[PDB]
RNA sequence: UGGGCUACACACGUGCUACAAUGGACAAUACAAAGGGCAGCGAAACCGCGAGGUCAAGCAAAUCCCAUAAAGUUGUUCUCAGUUCGGAUUGUAGUCUGCAACUCGACUACAUGAAGCUGGAAUCGCUAGUAAUCGUAGAUCAGCAUGCUACGGUGAAUACGUUC
């Protein structure tokens, strides 16, 4: 790479908070806080709304039920 | 280097187990990845493209190139030699962090995300996705962000087929 | 950002709610009491604990695209069983037994005279 | 009526009509004025003659169809 | 029996709601008049977020009910934008009347959140408890009002003058 034209850019770890799921990549964000990787050294770390982990569609996770049929909510609705 | 540790690793023997590879140096592996954005609004406003150059290189983390008219079309109002684009080629380590981070990290915060287009091989093994928006890379914060625009991500891969191709990006872990 | 979508920094943070898609005043209200936040915080200053308090007690509320392509579901359902209502979905007039003669510009789009 | 505590309404005779011949399965077309009358699971597969006001239009059941009115399949005004 | 009178590329009249800070939301707290009620008006309580439902008191009326007026006052909050303005359209879930709310009723809850930033030429009403603004009641009526007919609360500016 040549010198003084890319930007800075440094390994960080990518947390997705809300299944505390860890993982160490480049990017050039530089956030201030530091978690000690498994390795000595720590590294800045990016807190992630959401990931690979925690996405319904790559878990395959169903939130909602599928909508019912036309004849299974007259039945539920009229207690027939 | 965790992806190309995984494909080094797992990749490489479910794919040569798959396919009967005779030999290691068979098995496909992604060439390089090109980050191309078409900023023909550029025409109109050249600050478009400059803040487009910029948001480029935040988020593929080196310089882009910027890539002119080859042609004039009167029609787009087009001289020859105006700059309408910006590219990044990524190789290497650049590269597989990317991947990984567009796989993992980024792509999930897509939209109403429902999976990447499972059709969108060019027919020879190189898998091209159409982002449609910047803010999903987490490099970009939405505030900074004049415009929203979306960018072409061309994986070149080894593999001499569309089957051969799927195989490796599912294993990487693309959704489909 | 809440959901999958940014919401106003700015803004009080039951206000910002709202902006999520399929949330309104009162279900805000009630995300907001269920995760113990105070109405009057914004967004900006917001713990991180309470951000992800927030983010757990809306997951649950069928909001965003599931919401989107749900009523997507149901109009393309009543268009296809070739109902009344379907029919004018088809038209653009309104569905609900609205009067076309005049006042119905907001399924007709702008004047064409 | 539409109030949950009264069961769906629906003609008896139009009823009564789709009744009958329910083990056949040569289900024949009925004609009916009955535009009122609402669409119960019963009726799925089956065919019915609703007078729009100068002719029956035939309208064929489904299950999609469960929850409303025969009237809303036989639109009774023309334009263009 | 069913449809139509409720159609819908469009033009005109009359109105309702708005475009916001003299405002929106939330909390507490005052003050009217004029009317109607027999198988009609329906309190209290309990059920639901609510439309309403359960049972059921009083009353053929200066007695009981419809029926707590709202604007208003005092606080908290928002902070000048298509927004915490606006509430049209649409989805889902309901309540009631009626035999039955698809064509073609009203109302409630959740969600969505269109135009609209004070309106060209032109044109209208009003001289005081008036204009403007806020609600209330009645006829028709099983149900249905932004219409009509009545009631009161707050409550202006201006009239030199008669040439046009």
């Amino acid at each position: 790479m040549k010198q003084g034209i890319h930007p800075e850019y440094h390994q960080v770890i990518f947390l997705d908070t809300t299944t505390n799921f860890k993982f160490l990549s480049g990017s050039t964000k530089t956030s201030s806080e530091m978690m000690e990787w498994e390795d000595g050294k720590e590294y800045p770390v990016i807190r992630l709304d959401i990931s690979s982990d925690s996405h319904p569609f790559y878990t395959g996770r169903q939130k909602f039920a599928a909508a019912d049929g036309r004849v299974e909510r007259f039945n539920k609705k009229f207690g027939l | 280097n965790r992806l190309k540790e995984k494909f080094n690793t797992e990749v490489t023997e479910n794919l040569m187990k798959k396919f009967n590879y005779s030999s290691v140096m068979e098995v496909p592996k992604i060439d390089k990845i090109v980050v191309n954005m078409g900023v023909g609004d550029a025409v109109q406003n050249s600050k478009v493209l400059d803040n487009a150059v910029e948001e480029l290189e935040l988020i593929t983390g080196q310089k882009p190139l910027v890539t002119k008219a080859k042609k004039s079309i009167a029609t787009f109002r087009l001289r020859e030699g105006m700059p309408i684009g910006a590219k990044v080629t990524l190789r290497g380590e650049r590269m597989y962090e990317f991947l990984d981070k567009l796989i993992s990290v980024s792509l999930p915060r897509v939209r109403d995300f429902q999976g990447v287009s499972k059709k969108a091989f060019d027919g020879r093994g190189n898998y091209t996705l159409g982002v449609k928006e910047q803010l999903i890379f987490p490099e970009i914060d939405y505030d900074k962000v004049s415009k929203v625009r979306g960018m072409d991500i061309v994986i070149v891969t080894t593999a001499n087929t569309d089957e051969e191709a799927r195989e490796l990006l599912a294993n990487f872990g693309m959704p489909f | 950002r809440i959901a999958g979508v940014d919401i106003p920094r700015e803004k009080r943070v039951v206000i910002s709610l709202t902006y999520i898609y399929g949330i309104g005043t009162s279900t805000a209200q009630k995300i907001l009491e269920e995760a113990n936040v105070s109405a009057d915080t914004r967004v900006k200053d917001l713990t991180d604990d309470e951000l992800g308090r927030i983010r757990e007690v809306v997951d649950g509320y069928k909001v965003e695209g599931d919401l989107r392509r749900e009523t997507n579901l149901n109009i393309k359902r009543l268009m296809e069983i070739s109902s009344y209502r379907g029919i004018r979905h088809r038209r653009g007039l309104p569905v609900r037994g609205q009067k076309t003669k005049n006042n119905a510009r907001t399924r007709k789009g702008p004047v064409k005279t | 009526a539409r109030s949950i505590k009264k069961g769906p309404f629906v003609d008896e005779h139009l009823m009564k009509k789709v009744e009958a011949q329910e083990g056949s399965e040569k289900k024949q077309v009925i004609k009916t004025w009955s535009r009122r009358s609402t669409i119960f699971p019963n009726f799925i597969g089956h065919t019915f003659a609703v007078y729009d006001g100068r002719k029956h239009v035939p309208v064929y059941v489904t299950e999609d169809m469960v929850g409303h009115k025969l009237g809303e399949f036989a639109p009774t005004r023309t334009f263009k």
